[PDB]
C-alpha cells in the first residue's frame, strides 16, 4: 500500500462523520413544516 | 508498478470533481 | 380522507350506515328504488378506512365502495 | 310490462357480478317508473358473501 | 367421555406392556436391556426398526419411563 | 447399454450390495439363539431379500456404476414393464375414479339438495356408479364426440377482463 | 406544506413517520407523483438513466483502484496457479492481533480480503498486465461516469431537454442501438482483442504509445481487401503455448479452433475475436432494418399490423400492439427485464461450461460466486419483468385500442392458462416429492436397491448429439458416418469433441438419476414461480372476488375481511408471493451447481451419483458435511480467516428469522403496543419534555410484507454467500 | 337405522371405510407380492 | 333543525381513573364531548376501558376520538334506550355539533339531506385507468 495512513484516514470518516452529517441533515430536512 | 501519493491525489481531486457534478445533476433532477 | 362512493345498485337497506362506526354514512331520499332513499357519504373526512360498510352491502357487487388514501389523523385512528 | 315473466329462467349479462354467465328464477319484477333494477333474481348458489339474490335491469338479463 | 380415552389409552400402555414387551427381561437385567413395548409387522422393510434392545426381544425402544414404573410399583 | 448400464445379472456392485445386506442381516442373526422368533424373522429377511434380487435380476434391469437399478422411460420394447405398462395400468385406474366422481355429481346435481348428497354419500346411487368405471374410456370418448363432456364456453362464469 | 415528499401532497400531510417511510418507497415511481407530465416523466427517466450509468462506471473504476493500490495483481500474474487474488485491504479498528494476522493472505502486508469475482482473470485475460494499467483505466472510467453526469445534467437543461417525440421515436433507436450500441462496440471489441489482448497473451507488450507500429498481423489488411482472409487464420497457436508467453505462440489472429486452451482451461482469444467480429458483422447488417430518415426499411406498427392469421385463431392478430408498446414504458420494461433475465440466466450457464478467461476454471471459488450471483440476478430480474407486466395491466392497458388482439386473447382464456399452469406444478411436484420421498424410505430401511432411479435418457442423448461417447447412443457427431460429424470435422470438432469428452472440466457433465430429479425440482420451481407471477398479472385488473381491483391500483393491502377476506388479493402481493418461490428455485438451482461441481472438483463424483437420489443425502453429505469448517471460522479454541464467512453465516440466519417476523405478525398488535409506548413517554417525567413531530404508528401492511421480504431475501442471500464461500475456499476442492 | 346408515354414509366415516379398505388390499398385496420395481408382463 | 349549544354546568359520570383517555392530542389538536340524558343511576362500561356511573339525569363525559362516542352511543341506544349527541371540541374554544346534523339519527331517511358521492351508474361501469393517463383524477370522480 503507498499510503498506508490514508485508509486509518479515511475509514473513520465515511463510518462515522458522513453518517453523522448525512443523518443530521436528512432528519432536519424531513421535519421542516413549510 | 506499486501507484505513487501523486497519481493517489490525481485520483482523489477527480473522484471530487464527480461528486461535484453529481451533485449538481441530483440538484438538477429535485426541481 | 378516504374517498367513499355510492352506486344506483343500492337499494336503500340501510345497512351500511348501521355499521358505521364514525357516522360518515346517511340515507337520503331517493327514487331509483323500492325503498325510496340511497346512501350518501357527506363527511368522508371522518371515514377510518374499515369498509364494514362495504361488508353489509347485500348486493352482488357494493353499492358501497371504500377507496382509502391521504391517511390524514382522523384517518389514522389516533388518540395521541 | 317491464322485464322477463315471474318465474322465468334468465341469465345474467352484468359482468360484475358473480352470477355472470349462470341461470336464475325471477321472484318479482317492479313496475313503479323510475326504478332502475327491477328485476329480482334468485340463484341456487351463493356468492361469497353468502346472498343467492340480487337486482337486475331488464337489459342485462336474457331469457335462457 | 375423555376420562374413558385416557382410561383406553393406559390400557393399551399396560396391555403392550404385558405382550409386546421385555418387561421380564428388563426385569432381570435393567441396566443392560434397552425397554421396548412396541413391534412393528413386517410388511415393507420397516421390520428393521425392531432393533435389537435386548433380553431375546426385537422391537421400537420405548423412553415413556413405563418399565420404571411398573418395577416401583412392585410388578 | 442405453445409457452405458450393465444388465443387472452380470453386474459385480448388484452382486456386492446382495452380499453386504446378507452379511449385515448374518450378523445381526448371530446374537439370537437359531430356535428364537428374532432368529426367525431375521431368517425371513434374508430369504425375503434373496428373493427380492433374484426377481431383480431375472427382469433385466439396468444397474450403472455400482449396484442400482435404473429405469428406462422412453418407451424402449425392452423396458415397457418399467412405466409404460405400470404407467397404463395407473392411468386406468385414475380415469376410474375420476370417471365414476363425475358421473356420481352429475348423478346429483338433479337431486333437490345436492349439497346434503355431497356430505352425505348416497352408498347405493355411488355404488352403481362406481360399477360403470369399468369401461370409463369408451364412455369418455362417446361423451367427447358426442359434445355432452366438455361444457360450451357461453355458460361458464368468468371475472371482468 | 411541502414537507419531504414533495412529489405528494397526501404523504406531505400525513402527520405520522408513514409520511417518511413512503416518501422514501416512492420517490422513483415517477407516474405517480403529482403534477407530472410525460414530456418531464421521460426527461426524468433520461437523466437518471444517465446518473445509474455514472454509478456504474464509478463501481467499476473503484474496483479497478483498489485492486491497483491494495492487490498483488501482478504477483498473481506472474503465478496465477499459485496466487490468491487480492480485492482490498482491511482498516477495521475492532480487529484483534488474531484476527489482523488471520487475514494477512496473497502476500500481502496487513489483512486483506480474498476477491471471488473473477476480475484478476477477467483483466489478465483482456492484456492489462500491471497495475499502472489498472489505475490509467480506472482513472478513464471516472472520466467517462463524468461525462455521463454532465450529459445527464445537460439533457435537463431547456435548450437540450428531448421531446416526447423524440423519446417514441422506435426505429431510429433501434437501428443506432441494433448497428452501433451491439454492433459497432462489438467490432471495437474484437479489435482490442487483436490489437491488445492477443499479443499480450503471446508475449507482445501493445499500448497506445505503440499501437500504430505494433503490427497485429505480419501481413497486415492485404489479405483482409484482397478477400483471402485464410491468411489470418493459417499459424494457429499449439497445445504447448504458455499464456502470456512467447513459447509455443502462433500468428493467427481469427482462428475458429473451438475447445479450450490446453493450459488455461478457456477458450481461445482468436476464438473470441473471430466471434465478436462475426457478430458485429450480423449485427450492424440487421440494425438497418427499419426506416428512419431515408426512405427505406420496415415500418413496425405496419408490420405488427400485417402479421394476423386468417383463419381467425389469434383474432385481430397484432393490430394495436406498437401503439400499446410504445405509449406504455412499463410494457418495455417488462420485456427488457425477461430478455434480460433470460440472458442473465444464459451468462451463468455458458461461463462455468465455457470459462472465458484464463485460469478461471481453477479457481473453483470464484466459479461458484459468479454462477451464484448471476443465477440470482437472473431470478430477481424475471420476477420484476412479471411484476412490471401486472403493473403494465393495471396502468397502461387500454381494452379499447387492443380489441381482440393477442393481449385480449390472454385475458380472455386466463383461467384455462392459469389452470393448466397449477395442473403442471401440482403433477410436477406430486411426483418429484414422492419420488424423493420413496427412494428416502428405502435408504432409511436398508434397501437401496428398491429406488425409483429413472435415467434421463433425453438430456443424454442430447450429450450424445453433441459428441459424447459415454452412453454409446452413436448420432449427431457421437457417430462417424453422421453427415453433422463429416462437415463439423474439419472446423470445430477436433477441438469441441477433445473438450466435451474430457471429463475432468464442467463441459456437458455426467448425469443421472439424482440429476433427472433435482431438473424435475427445477421445473416445478420455474412452473410454480410462472403460476403465481402469471395469475397476479392477469388477474391484475380485475376477478370474481373483486372485479374493480383496477381503480385500487397495483399494491394496495387488501379489501377488508367482507367477502370471506381478502388478504393478498393484489397483484403486488402475487410478486411477494413469487419471490418465495423464486428464492426457493434459485436455491435448489444453486445446491445443485454447488454439489454436483464440489463432487467433480474433489474427484469422487460417486458422492453425488449415489446420495443426491433422496434428500437424506442432501441434509447429511451436502449441508451437514460442507460446513463443518464454516462454523468453525471462530471457535473457543482460536479463530481463522473464516471467522468472517461463519459471522455471515449466523447473521444471515438472524435476518432471516427477522423477516420471519415481519411476515407473520401483521399489524394491530404493534399498533397497540405503540398506543401503550406513546402513553408511557407522555406520563414519563424528564422525558415527557421531549417530544417527536411525526406520531408513532405501526407499520402498514403492504410496507411490513415489502420489509419481511427485504429481510427475508438479504438473509437468504448473505447465509448462502457464506455458506458457499466457505465451503469452496476451507477446502480448495 | 335410516339414522344410522346415514351417518355411516356421511364424508368422514366413508372416507374412513374407504381408505381402510384399500390400505389393507395394498399391504396384502404387498405381504404376497413385496419389493417388485417392474410390472412382470 | 337549530343545533343545541354545549353546556359547561353539565355533571360528568361517575368514573374511577383510567389510563385509557385524553391525552396530549386533545391538548394540541382535538377531542370529543358527548351528552345525553338518563332516568336513572346505572352503571356502563366505558368505551377506553373500566366502568361507571352514569348521573340521573344530564351527562357529559370526554373522549378523544369519534369512533368511542359512536360506541358509546349506539351501546346506550341499544341498551339503554337513551338519546345521545357529541361535539367536537378544539383548543381555541370553537364546538361543533357532529352526530345528529338534522337532529335525525343518520339510519332514518330524512328530508332536505343532500346526496354527496352518489354515482348515477354501476360500479362495473367505471373508466379504465389507462384513459385516464397524466390527468389528475380518479376513475371513481367522474
Ligand atoms: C390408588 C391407590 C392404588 C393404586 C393406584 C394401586 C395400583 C395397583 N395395585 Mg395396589 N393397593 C392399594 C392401592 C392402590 N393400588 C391398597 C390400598 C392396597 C391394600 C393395602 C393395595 C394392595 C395391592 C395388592 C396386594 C396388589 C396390588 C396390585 C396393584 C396393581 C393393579 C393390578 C391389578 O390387578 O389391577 C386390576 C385389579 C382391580 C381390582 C381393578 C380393576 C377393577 C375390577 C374389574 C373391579 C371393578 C369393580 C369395582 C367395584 C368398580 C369400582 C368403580 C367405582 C364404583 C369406584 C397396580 C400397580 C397388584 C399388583 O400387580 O402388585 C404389583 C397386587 O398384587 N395392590
Ligand atoms: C463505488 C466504488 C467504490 C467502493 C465501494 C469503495 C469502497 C471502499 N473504499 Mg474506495 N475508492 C473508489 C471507489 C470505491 N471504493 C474510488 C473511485 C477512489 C478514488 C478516489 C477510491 C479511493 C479510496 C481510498 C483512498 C480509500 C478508499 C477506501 C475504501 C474503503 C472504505 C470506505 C472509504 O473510506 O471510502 C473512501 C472512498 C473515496 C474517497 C472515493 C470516493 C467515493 C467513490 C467515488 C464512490 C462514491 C459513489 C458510489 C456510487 C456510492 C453511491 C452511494 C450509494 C447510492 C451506494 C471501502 C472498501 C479506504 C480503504 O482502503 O480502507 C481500507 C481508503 O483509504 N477508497
Ligand atoms: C389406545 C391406545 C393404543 C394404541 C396406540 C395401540 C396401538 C397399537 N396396537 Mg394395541 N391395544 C390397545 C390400545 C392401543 N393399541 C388396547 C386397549 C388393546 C386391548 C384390546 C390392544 C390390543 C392389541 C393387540 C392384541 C395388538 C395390538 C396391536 C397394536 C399395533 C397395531 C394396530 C393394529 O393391529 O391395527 C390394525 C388395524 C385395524 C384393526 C383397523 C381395521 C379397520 C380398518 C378401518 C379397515 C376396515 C376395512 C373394511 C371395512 C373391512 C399398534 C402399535 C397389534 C400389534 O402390535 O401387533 C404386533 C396387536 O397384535 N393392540
Ligand atoms: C397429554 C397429556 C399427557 C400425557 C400423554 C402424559 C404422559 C405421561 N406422563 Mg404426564 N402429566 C400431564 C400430562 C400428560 N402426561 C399433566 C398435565 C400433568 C400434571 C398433573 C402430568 C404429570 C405427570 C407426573 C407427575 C408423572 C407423569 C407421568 C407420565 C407417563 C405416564 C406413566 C403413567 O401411567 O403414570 C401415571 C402417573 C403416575 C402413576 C404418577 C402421577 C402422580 C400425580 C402427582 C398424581 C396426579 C394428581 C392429580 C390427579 C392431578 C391434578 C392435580 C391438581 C388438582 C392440583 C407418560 C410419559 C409419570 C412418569 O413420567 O412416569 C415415568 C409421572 O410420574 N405425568
Ligand atoms: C447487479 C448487477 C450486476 C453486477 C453487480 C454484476 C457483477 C459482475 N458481473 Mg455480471 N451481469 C449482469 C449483472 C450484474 N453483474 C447482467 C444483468 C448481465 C447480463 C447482460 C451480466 C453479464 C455478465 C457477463 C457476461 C460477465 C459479467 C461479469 C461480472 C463481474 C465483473 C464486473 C463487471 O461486470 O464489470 C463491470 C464492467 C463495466 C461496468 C464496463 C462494461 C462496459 C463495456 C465494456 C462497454 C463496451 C462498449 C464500448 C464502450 C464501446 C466502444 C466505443 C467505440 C470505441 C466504438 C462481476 C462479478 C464478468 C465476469 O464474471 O468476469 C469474471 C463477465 O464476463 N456479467
Ligand atoms: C474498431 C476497431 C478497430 C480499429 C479502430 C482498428 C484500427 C487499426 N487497425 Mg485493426 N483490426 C480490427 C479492428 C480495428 N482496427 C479487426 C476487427 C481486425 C481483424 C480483421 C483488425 C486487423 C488489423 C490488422 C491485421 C492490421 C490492423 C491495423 C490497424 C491500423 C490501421 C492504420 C492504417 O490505416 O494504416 C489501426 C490502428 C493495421 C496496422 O496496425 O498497421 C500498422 C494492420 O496491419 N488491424
Ligand atoms: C430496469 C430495472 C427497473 C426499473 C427501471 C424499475 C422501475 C420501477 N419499478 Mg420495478 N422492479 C425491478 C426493476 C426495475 N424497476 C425488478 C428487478 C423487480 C423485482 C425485484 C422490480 C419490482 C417492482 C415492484 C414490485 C414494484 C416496482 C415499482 C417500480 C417503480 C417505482 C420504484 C420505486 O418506488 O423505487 C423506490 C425504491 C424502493 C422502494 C426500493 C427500496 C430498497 C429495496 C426494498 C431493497 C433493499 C434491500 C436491502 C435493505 C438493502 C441491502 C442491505 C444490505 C445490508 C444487504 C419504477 C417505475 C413499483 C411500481 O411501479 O409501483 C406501482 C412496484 O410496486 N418494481
Ligand atoms: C415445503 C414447503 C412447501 C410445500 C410442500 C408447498 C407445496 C405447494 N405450494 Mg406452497 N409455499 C411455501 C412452501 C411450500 N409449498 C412457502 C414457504 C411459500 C411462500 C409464502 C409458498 C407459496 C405458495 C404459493 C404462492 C403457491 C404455492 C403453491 C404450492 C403447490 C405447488 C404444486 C405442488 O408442489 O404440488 C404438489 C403438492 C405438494 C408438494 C403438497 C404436499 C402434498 C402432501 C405431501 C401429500 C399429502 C400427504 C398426506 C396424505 C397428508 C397427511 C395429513 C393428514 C391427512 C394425516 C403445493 C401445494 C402454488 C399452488 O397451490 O398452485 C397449485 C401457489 O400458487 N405455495
Ligand atoms: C408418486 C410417487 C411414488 C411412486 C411412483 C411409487 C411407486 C412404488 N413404490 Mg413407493 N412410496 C412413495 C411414493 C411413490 N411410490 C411414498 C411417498 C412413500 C412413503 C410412504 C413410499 C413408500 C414405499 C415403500 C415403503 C414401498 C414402496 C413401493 C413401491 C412400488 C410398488 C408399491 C405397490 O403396492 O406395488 C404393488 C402393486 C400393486 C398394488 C398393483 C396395483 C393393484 C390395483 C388394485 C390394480 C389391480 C389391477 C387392475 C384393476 C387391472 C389393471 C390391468 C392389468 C392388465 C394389470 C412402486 C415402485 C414398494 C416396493 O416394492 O418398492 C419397490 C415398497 O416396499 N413405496
Ligand atoms: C406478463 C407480461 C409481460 C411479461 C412477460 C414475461 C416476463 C414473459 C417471459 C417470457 C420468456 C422468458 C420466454 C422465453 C422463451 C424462450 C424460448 C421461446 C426459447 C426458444 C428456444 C429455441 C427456439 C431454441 C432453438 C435451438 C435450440 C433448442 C438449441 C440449439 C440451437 C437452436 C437455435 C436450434 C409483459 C411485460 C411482456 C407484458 C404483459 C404480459
Ligand atoms: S349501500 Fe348497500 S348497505 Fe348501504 S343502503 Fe345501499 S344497499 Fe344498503
Amino acid at each position: 500500500m503507498t499510503a498506508s495512513y490514508l485508509p486509518s484516514i479515511f475509514v473513520p470518516l465515511i463510518g462515522l462523520v458522513f453518517p453523522a452529517i448525512t443523518m443530521a441533515s436528512l432528519f432536519i430536512y424531513i421535519e421542516q413544516d413549510e | 508498478t506499486s501507484i505513487s501519493d501523486s497519481q493517489i491525489i490525481v485520483a482523489l481531486v477527480s473522484a471530487f470533481i464527480t461528486g461535484i457534478l453529481a451533485l449538481r445533476l441530483g440538484k438538477s433532477l429535485y426541481q | 380522507a378516504h374517498s367513499v362512493k355510492i352506486y344506483d345498485t343500492c337499494i336503500g337497506c340501510t345497512q351500511c350506515v348501521r355499521a358505521c362506526p364514525t357516522d360518515v354514512l346517511e340515507m337520503v331520499p331517493w327514487d331509483g328504488c323500492k325503498a325510496s332513499q340511497i346512501a350518501s357519504a357527506p363527511r368522508t373526512e371522518d371515514c377510518v378506512g374499515c369498509k364494514r360498510c362495504e361488508s353489509a352491502c347485500p348486493t352482488d357487487f357494493l353499492s358501497v365502495r371504500v377507496y382509502l388514501g391521504a391517511e390524514t389523523t382522523r384517518s389514522m385512528g389516533l388518540a395521541y | 310490462v317491464i322485464g322477463p315473466k315471474r318465474g322465468s329462467i334468465v341469465k345474467v349479462l352484468r359482468r360484475e357480478s358473480y352470477w355472470f354467465n349462470d341461470t336464475g328464477k325471477v321472484v318479482a319484477v317492479d313496475q313503479a317508473p323510475g326504478v332502475r333494477y327491477p328485476v329480482v333474481v334468485r340463484f341456487d348458489k351463493v356468492n361469497y358473501a353468502g346472498v343467492s339474490t340480487n337486482n337486475y335491469s331488464p337489459d342485462e338479463l336474457e331469457q335462457s | 367421555g375423555q376420562l374413558a380415552v385416557i382410561f383406553i389409552w393406559l390400557s393399551g400402555m399396560y396391555f403392550h406392556g404385558a405382550r409386546f414387551s421385555n418387561y421380564e427381561a428388563w426385569l432381570s437385567d435393567p441396566t443392560h436391556i434397552k425397554p421396548s413395548a412396541q413391534v412393528v409387522w413386517p410388511i415393507v422393510g420397516q421390520k428393521i426398526l425392531n432393533g435389537d434392545v435386548g433380553g431375546g426381544f426385537q422391537g421400537i425402544q420405548i423412553t415413556s419411563g413405563f418399565f420404571q414404573l411398573w418395577r416401583a410399583s412392585g410388578i | 447399454d442405453v445409457a452405458g448400464l450393465t444388465p443387472c445379472k452380470e453386474s459385480k456392485g448388484f452382486a456386492k450390495r446382495q452380499k453386504q445386506e446378507i452379511k449385515k442381516l448374518e450378523g445381526r442373526l448371530k446374537l439370537y439363539a437359531p430356535d428364537s422368533a428374532p432368529a426367525l424373522a431375521i431368517n425371513a429377511t434374508i430369504e425375503k431379500t434373496k428373493r427380492r434380487f433374484e426377481f431383480y435380476g431375472n427382469q433385466g434391469l439396468l444397474c450403472g456404476t455400482d449396484g442400482l437399478p435404473h429405469l428406462i422411460v422412453d418407451g424402449d420394447q425392452a423396458h415397457l414393464g418399467e412405466f409404460v405398462y405400470p404407467g397404463l395400468v395407473f392411468l386406468y385406474i385414475a380415469g376410474w375414479i375420476g370417471w365414476v366422481g363425475r358421473a356420481y355429481l352429475i348423478d346429483v346435481r338433479t337431486s333437490k339438495k345436492p349439497t346434503e348428497k355431497e356430505i352425505i354419500i348416497d352408498v347405493p346411487l355411488a355404488l352403481r356408479i362406481m360399477s360403470k368405471g369399468l369401461t370409463w374410456p369408451v364412455a369418455a370418448i362417446g361423451e367427447l364426440r358426442s359434445g355432452k363432456l366438455v361444457e360450451k364456453s357461453s355458460n361458464i362464469t368468468v371475472s371482468p377482463r | 406544506a411541502s414537507r419531504f415528499p414533495k412529489f405528494s401532497r397526501g404523504l406531505s400531510q400525513d402527520p405520522t413517520t408513514r409520511r417518511i417511510w413512503f416518501g422514501i418507497a416512492t420517490a422513483h415511481d415517477f407516474e405517480s407523483h403529482d403534477d407530472m407530465t410525460e414530456e418531464r416523466l421521460y426527461q426524468k427517466i433520461f437523466a437518471s438513466h444517465f446518473g445509474q450509468l455514472a454509478i456504474i462506471f464509478l463501481w467499476t473504476s473503484g474496483n479497478l483502484f483498489h485492486v491497483a493500490w491494495q492487490g498483488n495483481f501482478e504477483a498473481w500474474g506472474q503465478d496465477p496457479l499459485h496466487v490468491r487474488p487480492i480485492a482490498h485491504a482491511i482498516w477495521d479498528p475492532h480487529f484483534g492481533q488474531p484476527a489482523v494476522e488471520a487475514f494477512t493472505r496473497g502476500g500481502a502486508s496487513g489483512p486483506v480480503n480474498i476477491a471471488y469475482s473473477g476480475v484478476y482473470q477477467w483483466w489478465y485475460t483482456i492484456g492489462l498486465r500491471t497495475n499502472q494499467d489498472l489505475y490509467g483505466g480506472s482513472i478513464f472510467l471516472l472520466f467517462v461516469s463524468a461525462l455521463f453526469l454532465i450529459a445527464g445534467w445537460l439533457h435537463l437543461q431547456p435548450k437540450w431537454k428531448p421531446s416526447v417525440s423524440w423519446f417514441k421515436n422506435a426505429e431510429s433507436r433501434l437501428n443506432h442501438h441494433l448497428s452501433g450500441l451491439f454492433g459497432v462496440s462489438s467490432l471495437a471489441w474484437t479489435g482490442h482483442l487483436v490489437h491488445v489482448a492477443i499479443p499480450e497473451s503471446r508475449g507482445e507488450h501493445v499500448r497506445w504509445n505503440n499501437l500504430l507500429t505494433a503490427l497485429p498481423h505480419p501481413q497486415g489488411l492485404g489479405p483482409f481487401f484482397a478477400g483471402q482472409w485464410n491468411v489470418y487464420a493459417q499459424n494457429p497457436d499449439s497445445n504447448s503455448h504458455l499464456f502470456g508467453t512467447s513459447e509455443g505462440a502462433g500468428t493467427a489472429i481469427l482462428t475458429f479452433l473451438g475447445g479450450f486452451h490446453p493450459q488455461t482451461q478457456s477458450l481461445w482469444l482468436t476464438d473470441m475475436a473471430h466471434h465478436h467480429l462475426a457478430i458485429a458483422v450480423i449485427f450492424i447488417i440487421a440494425g438497418h432494418m427499419y426506416r428512419t430518415n431515408f426512405g427505406i426499411g420496415h415500418s413496425m406498427k405496419e408490420i405488427l399490423e400485417a402479421h394476423t392469421p386468417p383463419g381467425g385463431r389469434l383474432g385481430r392478430g397484432h393490430k394495436g400492439l406498437y401503439d400499446t408498446i410504445n405509449n406504455s414504458l412499463h410494457f418495455q420494461l417488462g420485456l427488457a427485464l425477461a430478455s434480460l433475465g433470460v440472458i442473465t440466466s444464459l451468462v451463468a450457464q455458458h461461463m462455468y461450461s465455457l470459462p472465458p478467461y484464463a485460469f478461471l476454471a481453477q479457481d473453483f471459488t470464484t466459479q461458484a460466486a459468479l454462477y451464484t450471483h448471476h443465477q440470482y440476478i437472473a431470478g430477481f430480474i424475471m420476477t420484476g419483468a412479471f411484476a412490471h407486466g401486472a403493473i403494465f395491466f393495471i396502468r397502461d392497458y387500454n381494452p379499447e385500442q387492443n380489441k381482440d388482439n393477442v393481449l385480449a386473447r390472454m385475458l380472455e382464456h386466463k383461467e384455462a392458462i392459469i389452470s393448466h399452469l397449477s395442473w403442471a406444478s401440482l403433477f410436477l411436484g406430486f411426483h418429484t416429492l414422492g419420488l424423493y420421498v420413496h427412494n428416502d424410505v428405502m435408504l432409511a430401511f436398508g434397501t437401496p436397491e428398491k429406488q425409483i432411479l429413472i435415467e434421463p435418457v433425453f438430456a443424454q442423448w442430447i450429450q450424445s448429439a453433441h459428441g459424447k461417447a459415454l452412453y454409446g447412443f452413436d448420432v449427431l457427431l457421437s457417430s462417424a458416418d453422421s453427415p453433422a460429424f463429416n462437415a463439423g470435422q474439419t472446423l470445430w470438432l477436433p477441438g469441441w469433441l477433445d473438450a466435451i469428452n474430457n471429463n475432468s472440466n464442467s463441459l456437458f457433465l455426467t448425469i443421472g438419476p439424482g440429476d433427472f430429479l433435482v431438473h424435475h425440482a427445477i421445473a416445478l420451481g420455474l412452473h410454480t414461480t410462472t403460476l403465481i407471477l402469471v395469475k397476479g398479472a392477469l388477474d391484475a385488473r380485475g376477478s370474481k372476488l373483486m372485479p374493480d381491483k383496477k381503480e385500487f391500483g397495483y399494491s394496495f393491502p387488501c379489501d377488508g375481511p367482507g367477502r370471506g377476506g381478502t388478504c393478498d388479493i393484489s397483484a403486488w402481493d402475487a410478486f411477494y408471493l413469487a419471490v418465495f418461490w423464486m428464492l426457493n428455485t434459485i436455491g435448489w438451482v444453486t445446491f445443485y451447481w454447488h454439489w454436483k461441481h464440489i463432487t467433480l472438483w474433489q474427484g469422487n463424483v460417486a458422492q453425488f451419483n449415489e446420495s443426491s437420489t433422496y434428500l437424506m443425502g442432501w441434509l447429511r453429505d451436502y449441508l451437514w458435511l460442507n460446513s463443518s469448517q464454516l462454523i468453525n471460522g471462530y471457535n473457543p479454541f482460536g479463530m481463522n480467516s473464516l471467522s468472517v464467512w461463519a459471522w455471515m453465516f449466523l447473521f444471515g440466519h438472524l435476518v432471516w428469522a427477522t423477516g420471519f417476523m415481519f411476515l407473520i405478525s401483521w399489524r394491530g398488535y404493534w399498533q397497540e403496543l405503540i398506543e401503550t409506548l406513546a402513553w408511557a413517554h407522555e406520563r414519563t417525567p424528564l422525558a415527557n419534555l421531549v417530544r417527536w413531530k411525526d406520531k408513532p404508528v405501526a407499520l402498514s401492511i403492504v410496507q411490513a410484507r415489502l420489509v419481511g421480504l427485504a429481510h427475508f431475501s438479504v438473509g437468504y442471500i448473505f447465509t448462502y454467500a457464506a455458506f458457499l464461500i466457505a465451503s469452496t475456499s476451507g477446502k480448495f476442492g | 337405522m335410516q339414522d344410522v346408515k346415514t351417518y355411516l354414509s356421511t364424508a368422514p366415516v366413508l372416507a374412513t371405510l374407504w381408505f381402510g379398505f384399500l390400505a389393507g388390499l395394498l399391504i396384502e398385496i404387498n405381504r404376497f407380492f413385496p419389493d417388485a420395481l417392474v410390472l412382470p408382463l | 333543525f337549530t343545533p343545541p349549544t354545549l353546556n359547561a354546568d353539565t355533571p360528568a359520570p361517575i368514573f374511577g381513573g383510567s389510563t385509557g383517555g385524553l391525552l396530549r392530542k386533545a391538548q394540541v389538536e382535538e377531542f370529543y364531548v358527548i351528552t345525553w340524558e338518563s332516568p336513572k343511576e346505572q352503571i356502563f362500561e366505558m368505551p377506553t376501558g373500566g366502568a361507571a356511573i352514569m348521573r340521573s339525569g344530564p351527562n357529559l363525559l370526554k373522549l378523544a376520538r369519534k369512533e368511542q362516542c359512536l360506541a358509546l352511543g349506539a351501546r346506550l341506544r341499544t341498551k339503554f334506550k337513551i338519546q345521545y349527541q357529541f361535539y367536537r371540541v378544539f383548543p381555541n374554544g370553537e364546538v361543533q355539533y357532529l352526530h345528529p346534523k338534522d337532529g335525525v339519527y343518520p339510519e332514518k331517511v330524512n328530508a332536505g339531506r343532500t346526496a354527496v358521492g352518489v354515482n348515477n351508474r354501476s360500479i362495473g361501469q367505471n373508466a379504465n385507468p389507462a384513459e385516464l393517463k397524466f390527468a389528475h383524477k380518479q376513475a371513481y370522480d367522474l
